């Protein structure tokens, strides 16, 4: 029998600053065994500094991507020239995958941007439409292997004071921008090494009150 | 009815400078129903420790079972047996039962007395050996552990800063597991001397 | 189906097929409502041309349209009943999924409701 | 949902400095590897791109009118058709692209994967794959079935990253191409020693070479191999 | 693991905030009750986009009854829309466990369950999701009357963390609602991972844990 | 929805249903009324599907409650039997059928007798001196066969049902929190305080 | 991935070292090539405590069998136990096999499927990398190869495997087996996937993680 | 594709050189005809690893056969062969054609196809997953052919089924049985594809 | 057989075992013991498969009273619950497992302590301050979590095991028909009469 | 077993006569050559049911055709079978060969496999379960043969399939589509059988 579905593996990452947000993925490409690609991009710039990912099934993430992009073009025509605010893609976004409920876009999806206050914004969704505003969120193929040392690392979770007898916790605070591309570089090639469906390259797409500028970086490509 | 995620539970094992780590968690769950919050995963016969993931009564009759082959092999040799030889007795052991397996992942921990090596070692249920510079892992949040173990770990740590990468390795991955967590304990393993510590984490 | 407008628009910017609807409630038989401090009361005229009457199952002037809202009426009678229909529907509708019987307003509101509709319909007066 | 009856095995494809190549054996296969051999997979669409198709043939010959149908219809009311306002391998690409991926999710798919091999009007080598799912992705290699598995490996040697492809001549990429028809040959039970090559050069066109044939095979080393094991005679 | 209980003082509502896929934890920060209107409350149990999505829809439908209406819809009214919309859609595989909590004078304060299946209950105490029969346990043990809001609060915020403790796919955070006539007051966020330690601690309780 | 329990007497008919709801290992209410009034004089009791039940009994009670005001007039206890016999056989042919058991307790004012149909989700209706639905009548119906009279009072029926809930209360594996009872006579509808 | 190249004077084997589990890599570096007897060989794909077990049990009664004969032991005879043994277990022992060596016979080649069928070849392999192995070998083979172009044509099939099969990564282990030398075995011949410096030291302040309490453990008599 | 062909001298035995898992050429040189004895061969078609072990045995037989009674009949290499296929017929997937030349019987074929019983014929072929056809061109076999004239006719009908089957394919090998002694011999594609 | 508890206290452990047994839709029996004495300070209570339950607890008593007899000694708590769990241990992997869960509380003489100990039918042993088996745990482990403490007395432990019986008979479905209770301190075993 | 073979003068198509449902011969007598215009035949293979349904249905599209535009080509009719083939590929089991003739274009061989692809060829054969073979003896198949040796062509071929495949048997019918006219032959076993 005919099975719709198919998994093109990947993995990506959104990491929300004070001022600023970065969405982070993989650009290799799998079906079972098999590389497709080795640089092809799944973080895409939306336009109103929305840049959005659908990793897992590669034809229903670019479905519902450009669905959401044409969803930004007639807010913009219906709305004067209005900017899509970042909570209001969110809610968007959950309608469009609500949509097919009974026949799912099987992705995990992340956007990242500023809110309307100019802080660091990051929403995921599950693949029927469930959506929430994180500090931290990994999907994908890896998600199991990057996620835990995100708590640690960015939420600084199980981290105490030295000497306060782990009464007193590691107090939280807000990355730089430089910071915070180290943990991705290191999320990835960690993944790299331990999943066989991460690997080739690592794109970023950071998204400040400037815009919206792209890092590249070479990951192993066995 | 998958027998390897019914009881839950993790074990981690590291490498330092002159020292090896063994760490678990204390849960002991049937599926969903949390049941035992003291059940310790980690054993030593003389001064080679086995932590064993999986079917808890494969556990508890894995761990009896070493003990009554490690007995009898200090009986006859007249010495402790060497993590190496143990490593390969355990994977002799499981592949008995190659058509009835024991459903069970096995980590091997401790120092050659003679060489004063540090040795750890990984199973599969049916006795492959997983033998690790770096660390070994192992149970329900395996995934979790080797993303934690692959960015916190680095080469010939103090047995003082093996315990923290340890620690934060265990707890950062059960935390982001159901069927694992309750507790859980840190052995670190000097070449002549071993503390046991039980760690403070989250109860849910 | 039978599309034509019915009810549209004269220069002077009257509706003369509403207006003329009002001309067939002039014809109708007289009705008064008075209410008090803690009671309604609804009269009824019944034109006396009409004797060998059987006045027990004659159709009456006042409608229930629940056990706590009457419906009276001037006009054409065979369109009385189906607004008298329509509106002991829509009681049952609201108990069924408000949980509580309709106030007077909202009955009253929905009535209209329909009403409005039949003025701005096509094949329909 | 169907089951393919009559299939075509791989399509290779490759970037080099000036263009694109794309080449497919001639055979539809049945059953219980059952052989039939007279059938072209390579479509020309205009003079600047060239669709490989692999997968149920039935499906294959629709896209071909789809193909042919689209091109007429881009001709009517449109002085610039042979010009400015030519199909492209972009528009080709994502009209099927757009076909592959309604097909499936309606649960009636076409049964097949298809690479658009072209060159775009600003002379940019375009290669990019969509199948039955509706899943698209481009890479400096492509290939289909067994070609994934036998054929990229031997074409990533050649164009291993993008900084490669200028460094690529028409000559070696041909000659890698005309090897990896043989080595799926050797290979696939469903190839066969014909086959069909196009390239797109943005110089010198679209060049279509057909009843292409497999050559300078190795055999002779059979002759030595004896029994499957201990035999000696 | 989800709660709602009626007494003196009005309604108690309290959640937990984890969210699973099979044995892993997606999330640690869900919230799990719709604020919907400041006299209105829904909690979610089962699949995550089903609750959030509906119980969104929900507001929405309430909203629009109070502009045609010119009065605050009824907690009975809010619950039949949702109930009768889920009957709609039996045996699609909506997942739902859900308790509409509210105040309105003619009904008092008022708490309804409402699931996937099409049920619609009106009840003082229930507990929804996998968790609930270890909340019902120390609910139903110290549940009275006459509990002052104080207790009240704890008892909630304990019989969640109880869940939260045995319950594998309960955890993270207890989310706290008092509802009364003025409205719903939010009580805070309390982290389990804390809480747990100060529970031990000043009750003398969860004697089962290394100590 | 498990037991509901029904028996007509000389001058009323009884209807007694189980207040327990059961959703998974929790019991979830204790005190759930399983019964809707159709119309003053005619009582009806439903068991099945969760959802179903009360949404099926709801719709007859609109339906009954809308014949009622149209005609100002009540339907007799046969005529809403045959009604809803009719909207069950519609229902068993449907897309997703209606899986709920009644019984319909009435007292007909016309003939002044009281009258107790059973209809089964399939809509097989059948009159009765008394009935059940599910595994009740496993254990009621040879209880009933044996004490039962056709010139009882409504105390010898209560005293009898009584004898039916004690007989389910020992051999019933369910904890059903024991039966809300209701009267259907003359004078209308009213429930037994203390049962 | 695993590969068997003949050459003049012998026979070289070459594999990958990675373990996968699903989508997994249970391990970065693992042994894929094992040991029967001192010149006999073995590149073993598959279930990982099968390829083992079954080079060992073979490799113990190889060695009692030259110990009884008094001779070096034959390929022919690892690969007649071999076969016979998985063929008796239908399958149901995952030891796909690359068996190679040199004896007083001279050099051999051979492959064995799960079910117990045996090959002869002058380049094989074996694996999820087998068919971009297989590209290589039947690209780049020919007659007459000397050692330094076996080895080449070895490794080079590996790497294949290593970059384009998602079931193969990491290194190259070769053991080259020639008449009249020792076999040298070259463990890590290449190492092309070297892990780049991380950009942060994720080594964390002392007394950072909370304990409950401490204990000596006592291991001596 | 395999056949043997009985003629004036003795019997040739011819085979493709194709191994497939699925659609996979696992070998493009596999040798099919397998020595049993000195001038007792077999064609191997189904499963590898079940005729390589059933060859096996049966070479073991022959061997000690010959030890204690002397060289064996071709008949009695048959039996061997359907005693091992026909008494484990539930596990086992191996259609086998034996040819073999006495001096006294000259050039005889027998074929033990999957049921696991023997027939004996003056030539046998058997294609795609072990089918044996009836016939095939009766009119081109002859009795009493030249080894020229065999070797032709085997040639031609192996091509032929390489052509259409996707199982056979590679090398064509042929093993000339006569008093003479054992020829091997080999055609390339080049030389059988242009019939 | 479905609800077994168990709570250790300060100086005793107490053993709660339902009393019905239900076969099909019919409550059999309202009385049952679900309770074996292994020797004079350990008790065994159990729950699971029909036949196998009473069959495995009569086995375990007779090899314990074989034991007491052979040695003259009582074996301890710690020492029984490891037999106990090595024969289910065992049972697992046989051609027909024993589907049994037991609960066994004993005081051991020499240590002067009580010890409850929890087998599952895997032979899944743990040592808890208070067990349970099957749903009864879903209610009762968040109960005693609050009110439990380790320095509790007899009647302290006979009250929290009323409000576990009493969440039990308010929140579970099945009508268990109430528990047998047994005491199991340093003077032996004996059961409490009225419960 | 159905072929169509293009020659000189135009085109021959040829049958067999078996219809079987499992083993049991429900026709021996069958017509598989079917005339969907005056010099447009096509040969059946698959379902009778399925078979006739769409040649009854192109015959249709074909006459009304020719009544607008006038006599349709051979493709005409090829795409026409097609159609139908592909567009209910999936509720269809048909194998066609569409043979006809033009002044114009001569002799013309169109095949519909089961997938619903079209294939112009010089001749086509389809045999056992609507399986069509590639070459089938090319190097008997002539470009420009003449009747007598088409005719013999087909005979031998067809008569070769019947007596290996038991689909196939009863008389040989063929159809000759020439500018002459449309002539039909028929070949009873005893002629066919010595070959
Ligand atoms: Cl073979
Ligand atoms: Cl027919
Ligand atoms: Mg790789």
């Amino acid at each position: 029998q005919f099975n719709p579905y198919g998994d093109n593996g990947g993995t990506i990452l959104g990491i929300a600053g004070e001022d600023f947000a970065v969405l982070a993925g993989d650009t290799r490409n799998i079906t079972d065994y098999s590389i497709n690609s080795r640089y092809e991009p799944k973080v895409f710039d939306c336009g109103d500094n929305i840049v959005m990912s659908a990793n897992g099934f590669a034809a229903d993430g670019d479905a519902l991507v450009k669905r959401f992009k044409n969803s930004v073009k007639w807010y913009h025509f219906d709305h004067n020239d209005k900017k899509l605010s970042i909570n209001s893609a969110a809610r968007n976004i959950q309608h469009l995958l609500y949509g097919k409920r009974f026949f799912p876009y099987y992705v995990h999806t992340i956007i990242a941007g500023l809110d309307e206050d100019g802080k660091g914004a990051v929403y995921s969704f599950d693949p029927v439409g469930s959506y929430e505003r994180e500090q931290c969120r990994a999907g994908g193929a890896a998600a199991s292997l990057i996620m835990p040392f995100l708590d640690n690392q960015v939420n600084f979770k199980n981290q105490y004071e030295p000497g306060t007898n782990g009464k007193v916790k590691k107090p939280l605070k807000y990355l730089s921008v430089e910071e915070v591309i180290k943990l991705v570089r290191d999320s990835f090639t960690s993944a790299t090494e331990r999943h066989i469906q991460v690997g080739d390259g690592l794109e970023i797409l950071i998204v400040t009150k400037d815009g919206v500028r792209k890092e590249f970086y070479e990951l192993k490509r066995d | 009815s998958d027998p390897s995620s019914i009881n839950g539970g993790i074990v981690v094992a590291m490498t330092g400078k002159d020292c090896v780590a063994i760490a678990c968690d204390l849960r002991l769950g049937s599926q969903s129903l949390g049941v035992s919050n003291k059940f310790e995963k980690i054993f030593h016969y003389g001064h080679v420790f086995l932590g064993i993931t999986g079917l808890a009564t494969d556990v508890t009759t894995l761990n009896e079972m070493f003990r009554y082959k490690t007995n009898l092999y200090k009986l006859k040799e007249e010495r402790a047996i060497e993590p190496e030889t143990f490593t390969q007795l355990v994977s002799s052991s499981l592949y008995e039962r190659r058509f009835g397996p024991y459903f069970v992942g096995p980590v091997v921990a401790g120092i050659n007395s003679k060489s004063g090596k540090p040795f750890i070692a990984g199973f599969d249920l049916i006795g492959c050996i997983d033998e690790a510079k770096d660390f070994i892992v192992s149970g329900t949040a395996s995934d979790q552990l080797f993303g934690m173990c692959e960015s916190l770990y680095e080469p010939n740590l103090e047995p003082e800063d093996l315990f923290e990468t340890i620690s934060q390795a265990l707890l950062n991955a059960a935390d982001r597991d159901a069927l694992s967590g309750w507790g859980a304990v840190v052995y670190i393993i000097k070449k002549d001397e071993v503390v046991k510590r039980y760690l403070k984490m989250r109860q849910d | 189906g039978y599309d034509r407008a019915l009810s549209i628009f004269s220069p002077d910017g009257h509706i003369f097929q509403v207006e003329y609807a009002l001309e067939a409630v002039k014809r109708g038989t007289c009705a008064v409502g008075v209410k008090g401090k803690n009671c309604v009361v609804l009269g009824c005229e019944r034109r006396s041309t009409l004797k060998l009457q059987d006045t027990r199952i004659t159709p009456s002037k006042v409608s229930k349209i629940d056990s706590h809202v009457v419906l009276s009426f001037s006009g054409l009678n065979a369109d009385s009943r189906i607004l008298i229909e329509k509106a002991r529907v829509e009681a049952q509708s609201h108990r069924l999924t408000l949980e509580d019987p309709v106030t007077v307003e909202y009955l009253t509101r929905y009535v209209a409701g329909v009403q409005q509709r039949y003025t701005q319909s096509g094949g329909v007066r | 949902t169907q089951q393919p009856i009559v299939t075509g095995t791989s399509v290779i494809s490759m970037k080099y400095d000036n263009g694109v190549i794309i080449a497919a054996d001639n055979l539809g296969s049945y059953g219980s590897l059952l052989r039939f051999n007279g059938v072209e997979r390579l479509i020309p669409v205009g003079d600047n791109t060239v669709v490989g198709i692999s997968g149920d043939i039935s499906d294959m010959q629709h896209i071909e009118r789809l193909l042919k149908d689209l091109v007429t219809e881009n001709a009517y009311d449109n002085p610039l058709a042979d010009a400015e306002e030519a199909l492209e391998p972009s528009y080709i690409f994502e009209y099927l692209a757009t076909v592959m991926y309604q097909r499936r999710s309606k649960m009636n798919p076409l049964w097949n994967a298809i690479i658009v091999a072209g060159v775009q009007s600003n002379g940019d080598q375009f290669l990019r794959y969509v199948n039955l799912l509706g899943v698209t992705y481009s890479s400096p290699t492509l290939a289909t079935g067994f070609g994934a598995h036998m054929a990229n490996p031997l074409l990533r040697k050649v164009v291993d990253r993008e900084s490669d492809i200028p460094k690529t001549t028409v000559q070696v990429a041909e000659e890698a191409i005309v090897n990896a028809m043989r080595v799926l040959y050797y290979r696939d039970a469903r190839s066969s020693r014909n086959f069909s090559l196009a390239i797109i050069d943005k110089n010198t066109g679209l060049t279509f070479k057909k009843n292409l044939q497999v050559e300078n095979m190795k055999w002779d080393f059979a002759k030595d191999i004896k029994g499957y094991g201990t035999q000696k005679i | 693991t989800t709660l709602a209980f009626r007494f003196q003082g009005g309604i108690i509502v309290a959640v937990d905030s984890r969210a699973t896929a099979g044995n892993w934890v997606a999330s640690q920060t869900v919230k799990k009750v719709i604020e919907i209107n400041p006299f209105l409350l829904g909690t979610m149990a089962g699949g995550a986009a089903d609750c959030q999505f509906w119980e969104t829809w929900l507001g929405s439908q309430c909203r629009l009854h109070e502009l045609r209406e010119k009065e605050r819809i009824s907690v009975a009214a809010a619950s039949k829309i949702l109930s009768n919309l889920v009957y709609q859609y039996k045996g699609a595989g909506l997942s739902m466990g859900t308790m509409i909590c509210g105040y309105t004078r003619k009904e008092g304060p008022t708490i309804y369950y409402v699931d996937s299946d099409g049920t619609r209950l009106k009840g003082d105490i229930f507990c929804v999701g996998s968790g609930q029969t270890f909340a019902y346990g120390v609910l139903d043990s110290n549940y009275k009357w006459d509990l002052s809001v104080e207790d009240a609060l704890y008892l909630g915020k304990r019989s969640i963390l109880a869940a939260a403790h045995r319950d594998a796919y309960s955890g993270g955070s207890v989310n706290l609602y008092h509802v009364t006539e003025d409205g719903w007051i939010y009580h805070g966020n309390h982290d389990v991972g804390e809480l747990f330690w100060k529970v031990k601690e000043e009750e003398g309780s969860f004697n089962n844990v290394i100590g | 929805m498990d037991i509901i329990l029904g028996i007509r007497v000389q001058d009323s008919v009884i209807l007694a249903s189980s207040k327990a709801v059961t959703r998974g290992i929790s019991v979830l209410k204790d005190s759930d009324d399983k019964t809707r009034q159709l119309s003053p004089h005619t009582l009806m009791s439903f068991a099945g599907e969760a959802g179903d039940t009360v949404q099926f009994a709801e719709y007859i009670q609109a339906n009954i409650q809308l014949y009622s005001i149209r005609e100002d007039y009540e339907l007799s206890p046969q005529a809403v039997s045959s009604f809803v016999r009719q909207e069950l056989a519609k229902s068993i042919r449907s897309r997703r059928p209606y899986q709920v058991n009644v019984l319909i307790g009435g007292y007909d004012k016309k003939k002044n007798k009281p009258e107790l149909y059973q209809i089964d989700y399939l809509g097989t209706k059948v009159e009765l001196p008394y009935g059940a639905h599910g595994y009740s009548g496993f254990y009621t119906f040879s209880l009933l066969d044996h004490h039962y009279r056709p010139d009882m009072t409504t105390e010898e029926g209560l005293d009898l049902l009584k004898l039916c809930v004690q007989e389910l209360e020992k051999r019933m594996p369910m904890d059903f929190k024991g039966v809300i009872v209701k009267i259907v006579d003359k004078d209308g509808i009213r429930q037994v305080d203390d049962f | 991935t695993i590969v068997g190249v003949k050459f003049n004077n012998g026979v070289v084997i070459a594999a990958d070292t990675r373990s996968t589990q699903g989508p997994i890599v249970a391990d970065k570096n693992c042994a894929k090539l094992h040991r029967i007897s001192p010149k006999i060989w073995c590149a073993g794909a598959g279930t990982a405590a099968d390829t083992e077990a079954v080079t060992q049990l073979i490799g113990s009664n190889i060695e009692l069998h030259s110990l009884y004969t008094s001779r070096e032991p034959r390929v022919v005879s690892a690969l007649q136990m071999l076969k016979q043994h998985l063929f008796k277990y239908q399958g149901h022992i995952g030891a796909y096999l690359i068996v190679a060596g040199v004896d007083p016979t001279g050099s051999h080649l051979f492959s064995i499927h799960a079910h117990g069928s045996t090959d002869v070849g002058y380049y094989l392999s074996l694996g999820s990398g087998s068919l971009a192995a297989m590209a290589v070998l039947e690209s780049h083979w020919k007659q007459d190869l000397t050692k330094e172009e076996a080895i080449k044509l070895a490794s080079d099939a590996i790497q294949a495997g290593i970059w384009n099969d998602l079931g193969s990564g990491s290194n190259v282990d070769v053991c080259v087996m020639e008449i009249g030398k020792d076999a040298e075995y070259l463990r890590n011949y290449l190492t092309p996937n070297v892990r780049e410096e991380k950009q942060k030291s994720y080594k964390f302040p002392r007394g950072t993680t909370a304990v409950l309490k401490e204990s000596i453990v006592n291991i001596c008599d | 594709s395999i056949m043997a062909v009985t003629f004036k001298d003795g019997v040739i035995l011819g085979a493709d050189s194709r191994t497939t898992t699925g659609a996979y050429i696992a070998n493009r040189v596999t040798d099919k005809l397998t020595r049993v004895h000195d001038k007792i061969w077999c064609c191997r078609s189904g499963s590898a690893a079940d005729t390589q072990a059933i060859a096996d045995i049966v070479q073991y037989h022959l061997e000690l056969y010959t030890s204690q009674y002397g060289t064996p009949s071709t008949e009695t290499a048959a039996s061997v062969f359907k005693e091992l296929c026909y008494e484990n017929k539930d596990n086992l997937t191996a259609g086998i054609i034996v040819a073999g030349y006495d001096d006294k019987n000259k050039g005889e074929v027998y074929t033990i196809p999957l049921g696991g019983s023997v027939h004996k014929l003056p030539y046998a072929i058997a294609v795609s997953g072990s089918t044996f056809i009836y016939g095939y061109c009766d009119k081109n076999f002859r009795e009493n052919m030249s080894k020229e004239e065999t070797v032709d006719f085997i040639k031609h009908s192996l091509s032929q089924a390489i052509k259409w089957d996707g199982s056979s394919g590679g090398v064509i090998r042929m093993v000339v049985l006569t008093a003479a002694g054992v020829e091997r011999l080999i055609f390339y594609p080049d030389e059988y594809e242009q019939l």
